């Protein structure tokens, strides 16, 4: 038998890592030459299917009209079975079809070239501020994401102490101003405009698409968080594992153990064994290659059968993976308000563009600058420990 | 007892999503009764605020408020308001409720595409949900509501993995020009996530949406299980509670409270409240049938808030309490580089007249933040 | 060994105290006569940085000169004061700092900043606080946003209200704040019905045309939900609210009752703390945040013989001005940017055994519709005048959710 004990502490606590990342992965003017034929083939689908007045691309997955319902099908090598995806909306069909080829065109591009084409630490950030002392682009660690381009974490850099906050409030916490160039957004890949951040530990892998919270690009967003830790007994009571030592699955994320990390690593391992390529949305396992219809033409249907057998619990990943005993959580409190007022906008934009002079030549617009406030409202650290009885 | 907190790693069933619009649809049956009500309001504004665009309770300035009295006109009291915005809104609401009870008790016979004009796109877990069974009901203050993934639907939405890609994706239409401007004074939409069988309380757990922004709503499921009888006074059914369940759903705290208040509304005032369900015999309230029901309702809330009716003592708490915490992440959905083909696509398929002043259409994303929802269960010691 | 008991549900309880503070502390139309020389000097600093090619009062500039540190040459670092291109360096090796001198410009320190947009805000706040600390409060309140023009409407369930039902206090950072249901004089109003119809409905007027340009950037309105006899600390626990939208706030009272003194270092009344409470003029209950500000204000008076403007002042002391205590700029900087003194006060201050939080969910929507914008703005303007746009009106709907409380009580077992 176990007994829970909820106790709060009031002291200087560590500040988590903030994985700031723009939803637009690359400037469209930079990757236009790679997605030139994809953009041409996409607009031809609009004029044909919807009747508009007006790394290589593969014409094996086109948009068809199924019985005003449009979509595409993913067949196998023998063309016996085809995984079809129907769409009732036009904008929903284009974004899914464009992202399908986008994930395959960018998968055959070298990683070093992709990082150079994405945003830099000085281009995405305009102003950094944390606990009085002003930070810079050197205080952020690179984190390349296949969908959002280059992400930058505030904490979690090698050979450096963890920043801790000792005074709660919106002024003694992270206060960053992001530059979101809406003019270079991909028209078909990403729909909305803005940034998104992830609150996680220094040893936790940030899932941008899964647990990421978007941020509006026109106004300030204050995020007040409360630290809530939980501990559970491992061996005799809950069978939970710690540090990922009991499970035999290899961790390809190079971070702390988690259930979502164990499931993704198990699915990635089962995918490389089934078909020769590895999924592009997840990190690449050692001694493997990403998936693309140019080199692996029969992976669109291969991933379909694996994902179909993963939900039904047939691959053998949900049974072997175990939940982590200890983990942290930050209860985010989001609040929005118009950052540049009618009067302060006259002097903020001319100065905000003076700092980012090398990256921006024109004047910054109100809809391009997003301010973000992340802090602890209180120093109350609530810990939920389960002691044996 | 002893508290035991644990995490359940199972197939998370997606909760029922109730999507309501923020413009009450004026029925053609009560069009002649509503146009008269608008003429009285426009005349009221012109006499008080000089704004230039017989009812029993006229709106007059004494503050501004209408007089509520009993049957024999003995205990007359004025329900005043501070501003004219709240005064006209509540005064129009009162008369709108009465004329809304005069609708026939027959089922509709004119099948109109009222859902396709509101929901532009439905897609859950990369599967389109445009052709799916739903339940339609018209809320008095809000507009038409549509509940998806209800108990009556055999195909239950199963969330395999957490994240935006494996969640519900909606695209609603926020009508800028409401049908009733004197009552509907908000643009957008409301979304409520509740149990598979639990009803839709849009006032209790409603989540507004701004027109023209993508709202990614993260759901955190929190359940509490406790024992009943000798360990606690909770009930796992409705037989222990003498209050008759008027909602076609399971037993809940607010379901019993609304049912217990409705029974007191019928016994004292003689008429059932519109915002709450009614039995097969009792009819709703109306100032023509019942000479005075607003006075009886106001005095009933005073006794209800002071725990005089006993609805809080009779209605026990359910042993299984499930909650959904909503955390939203906003971002402008129409991008300056995509407004060309996106707004033109809606004009070709949905015939949406694009307005350069205000955005209108709004996108919504609903999903689970964590796959292991916290489960708090009590155990004896 | 203590037992933890969790109980969530709905019950009749008092409505939380709603504190309303404007984004700007004062109205620029009534304070421009006091910030005339400062704003005239700030415009000169902007012109010096933005367009250098295109009289002043140096008595304000000599208090804290904003200098430029050009150290991209490792063998010759130079510090140039702002007051053939004559532009100001903004490269990777250059930076802008504030020179804070202590005694006759001898013990001068530098508060370094990387971007100019941050150094200009910190410099203006320090200069504005220097002017706001040498003006009486009875005169400093009348030059802020009054409650007559801010609160345009108030409706708690079925009972109306106005600016007279809001307790007016002066928060030194946000100006005049108004608490809807505090409970110092009258009893708190309970609410036993969940929903927006039975909650608090407010229509606020945020005047952005009277905002201070170089002091107030955000154009929202601060909101805070606290207890009945607790001082509202807006900067720590406070949320915003967009202008021109309907911010629905569903309240959930999350409480945690500790066991007691022999089981945890928590206080009940709060009189066991060594430091004296400077918020005694408000007759509020003990708060951990009030103790962190009483110690800092006490340490502020201890080092330099003056107290800061953003904190209460004991009877007999004096605020930190520039004509009396020119060393207050270096004094306050050494105490604000010091983690050592912060850890000492946390050890002296104790927490309350009964803490209360409000897990509120914020949901917004554009309130003024195209069909109702005509008559709504015409009525509000008629009541206020006898001036209103999308950027002014704010709609707030505070209410209780289906479950309004979640208590975690500890019992000795
Ligand atoms: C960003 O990184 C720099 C160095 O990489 C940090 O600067 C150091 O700051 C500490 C103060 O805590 C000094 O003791 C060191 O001497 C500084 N070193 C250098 C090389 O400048 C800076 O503090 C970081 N920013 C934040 C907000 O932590
Ligand atoms: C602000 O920046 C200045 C210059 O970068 C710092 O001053 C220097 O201190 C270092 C080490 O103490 C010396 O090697 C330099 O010669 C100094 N330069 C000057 C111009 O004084 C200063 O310490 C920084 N202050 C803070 C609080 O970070
Ligand atoms: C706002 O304040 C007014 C008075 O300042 C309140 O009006 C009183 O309401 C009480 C109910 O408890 C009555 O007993 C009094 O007769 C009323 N006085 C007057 C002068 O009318 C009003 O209830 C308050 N409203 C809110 C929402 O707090
Ligand atoms: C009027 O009716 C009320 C309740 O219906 C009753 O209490 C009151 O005595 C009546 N007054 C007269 C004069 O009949
Ligand atoms: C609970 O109620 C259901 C129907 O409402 C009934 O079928 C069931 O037998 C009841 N169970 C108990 C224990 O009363
Ligand atoms: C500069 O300002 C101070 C106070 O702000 C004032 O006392 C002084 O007279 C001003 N200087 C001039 C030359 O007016
Ligand atoms: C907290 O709960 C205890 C338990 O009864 C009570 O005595 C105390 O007064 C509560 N605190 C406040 C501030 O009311
Ligand atoms: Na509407």
């Amino acid at each position: 038998t176990v007994s829970v004990s909820i106790k709060v502490h009031f002291r200087k606590l560590d500040f988590p890592a903030v994985t700031i990342c723009n939803i637009n992965p690359y400037k469209y003017s930079t990757v236009r030459h790679l997605l030139a034929d994809l953009e041409q083939e996409t607009r031809e689908a609009l004029k044909s299917l919807y009747g508009f007045p007006e790394p290589r691309f593969s014409h094996r997955i086109p948009l068809l009209i199924f019985d005003q319902v449009v979509g595409f099908q993913l067949c196998s090598n023998d063309t016996s079975d085809c995984a079809t995806y129907t769409f009732s909306s036009g904008i929903n069909a284009i974004q899914e079809w464009y992202k399908l080829h986008y994930m395959n065109i960018m998968a055959q591009v070298p990683l070093e070239k992709k990082i150079n084409m994405s945003y830099s630490a000085e281009e995405l950030l305009v102003t950094c501020f944390f606990d009085g002392v002003s930070c810079d682009a050197r205080n952020f660690t690179l984190f390349h994401h296949p969908m959002h381009g280059n992400c930058y974490t505030f904490n979690n850099r090698e050979n450096e102490t963890i920043l801790s906050t000792s005074m709660g409030g919106s002024e003694y916490g992270l206060q960053v101003i992001l530059y979101i160039n809406e003019e270079e957004y991909n028209p078909f890949l990403v729909s909305s405009t803005g940034a998104k951040v992830i609150i996680h530990r220094q040893d936790e892998y940030p899932f941008v698409e899964d647990v990421g919270t978007e941020i509006e690009t026109a106004m300030v967003t204050s995020i007040g968080m409360h630290l809530t830790e939980s501990f559970k007994l491992s061996e005799p009571y809950s069978q939970c594992t710690e540090d990922g030592s009991d499970v035999p699955i290899r961790n390809i994320y190079n971070a702390a153990y988690s259930l979502q990390i164990c499931l993704h690593s198990c699915f990635q391992t089962k995918m490389v064994e089934k078909c020769g390529c590895a999924q592009y949305s997840q990190p690449l396992p050692p001694a493997a290659n990403y998936c693309n219809y140019q080199q692996h033409p029969n992976w669109m249907y291969c991933y379909y059968q694996l994902h179909r057998a993963f939900v039904q619990e047939e691959l053998g990943c949900q049974s072997v993976c175990k939940e982590a005993c200890s983990f942290k959580e930050w209860t985010l409190t989001t609040s929005l308000a118009q950052w540049p007022s009618v009067v302060s906008e006259k002097w903020l934009l001319p100065v905000l563009t003076w700092d980012q002079g090398r990256q921006v030549n024109k004047k910054l617009n109100k809809t391009d600058l997003a301010k973000l406030l992340i802090f602890y409202k209180d120093l109350n650290q609530r810990s939920i420990m389960e002691s044996p009885a | 007892v002893s508290l035991n907190i644990n995490l359940n790693s199972d197939k998370l069933v997606f909760p029922a999503v109730t999507i309501c619009t923020l413009n009450p649809y004026r029925y053609p049956e009560i069009k002649e009764e509503l146009e008269e009500l608008d003429r009285i309001t426009e005349q009221t504004l012109f006499d008080l605020y000089k704004y230039s665009s017989t009812l029993p309770h006229p709106l007059q300035r004494l503050k501004i408020g209408f007089q509520l009295c009993n049957q024999n006109k003995s205990d007359c009291f004025y329900q005043t308001y501070s501003s004219g915005v709240d005064a006209v809104r509540e005064w129009y609401r009162f008369h709108y409720i009465n004329i809304l009870s005069r609708l026939p008790e027959t089922l509709p016979s004119l099948e109109e595409d009222t859902l396709g004009n509101f929901i532009f796109a439905c897609r859950f877990n990369q599967v389109s949900c445009n052709q799916a069974n739903y339940s339609h009901f018209h809320h008095p203050m809000y507009g038409n509501c549509y509940t998806f993934n209800d108990k009556n639907n055999s195909n239950l939405w199963m969330s395999s993995m957490p994240g935006i890609n494996n969640g519900l994706s909606l695209m609603l239409r926020a009508e800028q020009n409401d049908f009733i401007p004197l009552l509907s004074t908000v643009t957008g939409a409301r979304v409520m996530v509740h149990g598979q069988d639990e009803p839709a309380f849009m006032d209790d757990g409603g989540f507004n949406l701004r027109p023209g922004v993508e709202t990614s709503i993260s759901m955190r499921k929190e359940t509490l299980d406790r024992l009943g009888g000798d360990y606690g006074d909770c009930t796992k059914n409705g037989s222990d509670v003498p209050v008759e369940n008027l909602y076609p759903s399971k037993y809940t705290q607010q379901v019993c409270i609304h049912s217990c208040f409705q029974e007191s509304m019928i016994k004292e005032c003689g008429c059932a409240y519109i915002f709450y369900p009614r039995p097969q015999n009792v009819e709703y309230c109306d100032y023509r049938k019942h000479s005075s029901w607003g006075y009886c309702y106001y005095k009933l809330q005073v006794d209800f808030s002071s725990d005089h009716l006993g609805c809080f003592t009779k209605c026990r708490k359910p042993c299984s309490v499930t909650s959904y915490q909503l955390s939203a992440g906003y971002s402008r959905w129409p991008s300056v580089t995509s407004q060309e083909w996106v707004f033109q696509m809606l004009s070709r398929q949905n015939n949406y007249t694009v307005n350069n002043k205000r955005n209108g259409v709004a996108k919504v994303n609903i999903f689970f933040k964590e796959l292991n929802y916290k489960t708090n269960s009590e155990s004896p010691s | 060994e203590v037992s933890v008991s969790l109980s969530v549900g709905f019950k009749t309880m008092d409505f939380p105290a709603v504190t309303i503070c404007n984004a700007s502390p004062f109205k620029y139309s009534k304070i421009k006569h006091l910030l005339k020389d400062l704003d005239e000097l700030m415009e000169a600093v902007l012109e010096r940085i933005l367009a250098p090619e295109l009289n002043l009062n140096f008595s304000i500039w000599n208090h804290t000169p904003l200098v430029l540190i050009d150290e991209r040459n490792p063998h010759h670092p130079m510090v140039l004061d702002l007051f053939a291109s004559e532009k100001i360096c903004n490269a990777h090796g250059c930076k802008m700092a504030m020179r804070l001198c202590s005694l006759n410009r001898t013990q001068c320190t530098f508060r370094n900043f990387t971007s100019a947009t941050q150094a200009l805000t910190e410099w203006y706040i320090l200069q504005a606080t220097n002017i706001f600390a040498q003006v009486p409060q009875q005169e400093l309140v009348e030059m802020s946003y009054p409650g007559e023009q801010m609160i345009l409407a108030c409706l708690f369930g079925a009972e109306p209200c106005n600016y007279r039902n809001f307790t007016s206090i002066f928060y030194p950072h946000y100006g005049n704040c108004y608490i809807f249901n505090w409970g110092m004089t009258e009893k708190a109003l309970p609410s036993a019905n969940p929903g927006t119809e039975f909650g608090l409905k407010l229509i606020l007027d945020i005047g952005q045309e009277d905002y201070v340009p170089f002091l107030a950037s955000t154009a929202g309105v601060r909101l805070m939900l606290h207890e009945q006899r607790s001082y509202p600390f807006i900067r720590d626990e406070g949320i915003y609210a967009m202008s021109g939208t309907e911010t629905s706030i569903g309240v959930l009272v999350d409480k945690l009752q500790r066991m007691g003194e022999p089981y945890s270092p928590c206080t009940v009344n709060g009189s066991e703390v060594p430091v004296q409470n400077f918020y005694s003029d408000y007759n509020t209950t003990y708060s951990i945040q009030a103790c962190l500000r009483s110690c800092f204000q006490d340490h502020m008076i201890r080092n330099c013989n003056c107290g800061h403007y953003l904190y209460p002042l004991p009877r007999g002391e004096k605020y930190c001005n520039n004509r009396d205590f020119p060393d207050w700029a270096h004094c306050y900087s050494d105490l604000q940017m010091s983690v050592a003194q912060r850890e000492t006060c946390i050890g002296m201050c104790k927490e309350s055994c009964n803490d209360t939080q409000y897990k509120m969910t914020i949901s917004m929507a554009d309130w003024p519709s195209e069909a109702s914008e005509d008559w709504i703005f015409h009525v509000l303007s008629q009541e206020r005048d006898q001036t209103l746009s999308r950027k002014g009106i704010v709609k707030l709907n505070i209410y209780f959710q289906e479950f309004n409380y979640r208590t975690i009580e500890e019992s000795a077992a």
